[PDB]
RNA sequence: CGGUCCGGCCGGGAACUCAAAGGAGACUGCCAGUGAUAAACUGGAGGAAGGUGGGGAUGACGUCAAGUCAUCAUGGCCCUUACGACCAGGGCUACACACGUGCUACAAUGGCGCAUACAAAGAGAAGCGACCUCGCGAGAGCAAGCGGACCUCAUAAAGUGCGUCGUAGUCCGGAUUGGAGUCUGCAACUCGACUCCAUGAAGUCGGAAUCGCUAGUAAUCGUGGAUCAGAAUGCCACGGUG
């Protein structure tokens, strides 16, 4: 928009471990509305990457979250003649919404016989800062670090 | 409406009261009937194909009752959605008025 | 293992299993195992002998595989000798049963052509 | 025994002012009467083209709307009956009674 | 198909000529526009001239047409390819 | 004597009934555990008795009607603040904070003439 | 509160939900700060709601010689043993192809099977049709009730619990085609809908390109209605999850 600034919508905290960031999770994997069969498979992966870890689910997924979370992305800015991709210091919000969508849409794809499972193979990589979620986050930095020339 | 479609509508209509109205019996009580011999249903059947086609209900059109036309039939009204439209804006219709929620 | 219906059904549940003989779908594959006295998760692994002699009992008081395939022809065969309008619409390929043909119909047209 | 009047009417002022006749002609007359009831106004939904050709989403929509009003003369005794069979309303007013 | 409790259908002014052709023996096709009517056993034997449209349709009935509509054996509508 | 709310959401509308007693909690003659089975729904309708810390310290009979599950959980939600409130006005500019007291009125909105949904437009092409 | 057969079903209450007539509330009204002693902007209190609270109806002068002489009305023109009128059959449903708008899919965030929760809004007399009996089913027989807050349409589905399938062109998908039926109707050949048995295509996320949506929205899941003898994946409405 280009009036307004819009105030957050208020969102409500996990209801197992209250975290409004495991919420947020809940949320991007949600599909067609379905957030009980989100909550299922959230809540089969945390215990399975918890008893693989030997951690809290919350602390297993915090540290997983910390391995692909980008600290720079790069934005298109224009100039009187030409478009220059230029690196940018991504704000913490974003960077959390970034980590999730990357840790979610890598799971997706994989082959693993359930979601479940898939997402909980996708957090231990994330986890041992390896596969496609921290592929993602690295090729991201490469370009802004190429780029870096016009910042 | 071409005029001839309002007397050929009208002669169906008239028509169909003097048969199937009263006969009827003939199909739902007899070519219908399970409970009686095959020879009877089967004259019965027969007998049914004798009486005039245009006497048929199901060949009633369902015309706009002030200009004839057959699209648009509005069944609570009898007037097509143009007319109902004209009328109910200059108030003829009793209790319509436009709608919001 | 094998069955009056020719092929030969392995490693599967047998109301799954039945429906490879071609004339067998899952409402008849479910009387068929009732009659011979099988549960359905059974595999036909582990299914005893004086059970499959009776599975080919059963299966054989209907028409199935090539019994089946040869009336079907004949049926077809029956209406292209007819000539009658479905007799037509078999020989020539086209929709039998009514379908619109300004376009669709490709599953009966085969891949379109220029 | 109770004798029953459902009103239905286009117009609730109208449909009001039939019911509050009812009532004062009633208590007037000596009736006991369980008062007036509304019921749920059963409404019609139309939707119509407005175009003469073409224009499938130029529409209009219209809605009729029935009011209705319960009351129970509940002591109807001979003259309140009567006096209810005397009564004239505007013809807006459809009534119809029950015994 | 027609309710099996009704039985198959054929149109009287059809069957009274089937009638007389029977006892004549189809010594001339009989001209009909009842394309609806069921091919009944007794017509086996006869030629049914049967209106399509335009013009009438030599059908020779085979005892194999039986149950049959006539005017499944008159096509209406005239295909010879696009180009 | 029972303290009183009426709440809704949605389409949904509950009356509670609230008592001091030993925590128990009856909705439509079954328990909690029985008549929702999703966690959310499951917290929310204790949400402001936990905020309270009264859990153990009140009891309360609820009937629920129309609407689905989150619908219902909602109103007994509201419902249960209402007559907490009027248990103890006090808690209000506590319930405030919490922000129940608002009565959500985000209703279903009409589809419209044109309109595939609320806002979904067909397809447009070009050409 | 008494009774109970456990059914608001009984006596009973007018509390509560609800029905629906009337009234109240929101006004930048109040309080800081900014501003040109301005209009108004930022933040706060109270309140169910806060700054057009949400949605609808409401469409200025005029542009496109935009659409309709086939709703209708009308100037002019043309026909008047035919460009008028009646009837049966056929066609508007063709099929080398090309484009638009949709429906169902390609699966495990799933399919199948068993059990069990929670809606709103409508229609009904040439009508909606219960219970019970028959049929695998579509339905048939008998027949109660209802011009309806009463009776019928009518056990919402997603969901929740349990089992099973194991990444397969499959227990995915269900086009096509044979066989047997039901119903409406004078009549289902061209050319209806639906049920049962069998058959089980293409399809494994789609080239250049392109479309909708800012919150109870998108997505997704069911329900009703008009037209209507029968005949929606379209249209107009409703609610669930979100
Ligand atoms: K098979
Ligand atoms: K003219
Ligand atoms: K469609
Ligand atoms: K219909
Ligand atoms: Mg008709
Ligand atoms: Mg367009
Ligand atoms: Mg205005
Ligand atoms: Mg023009
Ligand atoms: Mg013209
Ligand atoms: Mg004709
Ligand atoms: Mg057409
Ligand atoms: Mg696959
Ligand atoms: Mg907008
Ligand atoms: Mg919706």
């Amino acid at each position: 928009p280009r009036r307004r600034v819009i105030g957050q919508r208020k969102i409500l905290p996990d209801p197992k471990f209250g975290s409004e960031l495991l919420a947020k999770f809940v949320n991007i994997l949600m599909v067609d509305g379905k957030k009980s069969t989100a909550e299922s498979i959230v809540y089969s992966a945390l215990e399975t990457l918890a008893q693989r870890s030997g951690k809290s689910e919350l602390e297993a997924f915090e540290v997983a979250l910390e391995n692909v979370r980008p600290t720079v992305e790069v934005k298109s800015r224009r100039v009187g003649g030409s478009t220059y991709q230029v690196p940018v210091e991504v704000r913490p919000v974003r960077r959390n919404a970034l980590a999730m969508r990357w840790i979610v849409e890598a799971a997706r794809k994989r082959g693993d016989k359930s979601m479940a499972l898939r997402l909980a193979n996708e957090l231990s990589d994330a986890a041992e800062n390896k596969g496609t979620a921290v592929k993602k986050r690295e090729d991201v930095h490469r370009m802004a670090e190429a780029n870096k020339a016009f910042a | 409406a071409k005029q001839s479609m309002k007397a050929r509508e009208v002669k169906r209509v008239a028509l169909a009261d003097k048969y199937f109205a009263k006969r009827a019996e003939l199909k739902a009580i007899i070519s219908d009937v399970n409970a009686a011999s095959d020879e009877d249903r089967w004259n019965a059947v027969l007998k049914l194909q004798t009486l005039p086609r245009d006497s048929s209900p199901s060949r009633q059109r369902n015309r706009c009752r002030q200009t004839g036309r057959p699209h648009g039939f509005l069944r609570k009204f009898g007037l097509s959605r143009i007319k109902v439209r004209e009328a109910a804006m200059r108030g003829e219709i009793p209790g319509l008025k436009k709608a919001s929620w | 293992a094998r069955i009056a219906g020719i092929n030969i059904p392995d490693h599967k549940h047998a109301v799954i299993a039945l429906t490879s003989i071609y004339g067998v779908g899952k409402t008849r594959s479910k009387a068929i195992l009732a009659a011979a006295g099988i549960a359905e998760d059974v595999k036909i692994s582990e299914l005893s002998e004086g059970q499959i002699d009776t599975l080919r009992d059963e299966v054989a008081k209907f028409v199935v595989e090539g019994d089946l395939r040869r009336e079907i022809s004949m049926s077809i065969k029956r209406l292209m000798d007819l000539g009658c309008y479905r007799g037509l619409r078999h020989r020539r390929g086209l929709p039998v049963r009514g379908q619109r043909t300004k376009t669709n119909a490709r599953t009966r047209k085969g891949p379109r052509k220029p | 025994q109770r004798i029953r009047i459902r009103l239905k009417a286009f117009d609730h002022r109208l449909i009001d002012q039939a019911t509050a006749e009812i009532v004062e002609t009633a208590k007037r007359t000596g009736a006991q009467v369980r008062g007036p009831i509304p019921l749920p106004t059963r409404k019609e939904r139309f939707t119509v083209l407005i175009s003469p050709h073409v224009n499938k989403d130029a529409r209009d929509q219209y809605e009729i709307r029935t009011h209705l009003r319960l009351v129970d003369i509940v002591e109807p005794t001979e003259k309140t009956v009567d006096a209810l069979m005397r009564l004239d309303l505007a013809a807006g007013v459809d009534v119809q009674i029950s015994l | 198909p027609r309710s099996l409790k009704k039985g198959p259908f054929i149109d009287l002014h059809l069957l009274k000529k089937v009638e007389k052709a029977v006892e004549s023996g189809d010594k001339k096709p009989l001209r009909t526009w009842s394309r609806r009517s069921t091919i009944f056993p007794n017509m086996i034997g006869l030629t049914i001239a049967v209106h399509n449209g335009r013009q009438h349709v030599p059908v020779f009935v085979t005892d194999e047409m039986v149950g049959h509509k006539l005017g499944e054996f008159a096509p209406t509508r005239t295909y010879r390819g696009h180009a | 004597n029972q303290y009183y709310g009426t709440g809704r959401r949605k389409s949904s509308a509950a009356r509670v009934f609230i008592k001091p007693g030993n925590g128990k909690i009856v909705i439509n003659q079954r328990s909690l555990e029985q008549y929702f089975g999703r966690e959310t729904a499951r917290m929310v309708v204790r949400q402001p008795l936990e905020l309270v810390d009264m859990v153990e310290k009140l009891d309360l009979y609820i009937t629920v009607k129309g609407g689905g599950i989150s619908g219902q959980a909602g109103a007994i939600r509201h419902g249960i603040t209402r007559a907490l409130m009027e248990y103890d006005e006090s808690l209000r500019s506590e319930l405030r904070k919490a922000g129940f007291v608002t009565r959500d009125a985000r209703q279903v909105e009409r589809k419209k003439v044109g309109l595939r949904k609320a806002r979904r437009r067909p397809q447009f092409s070009k050409r």
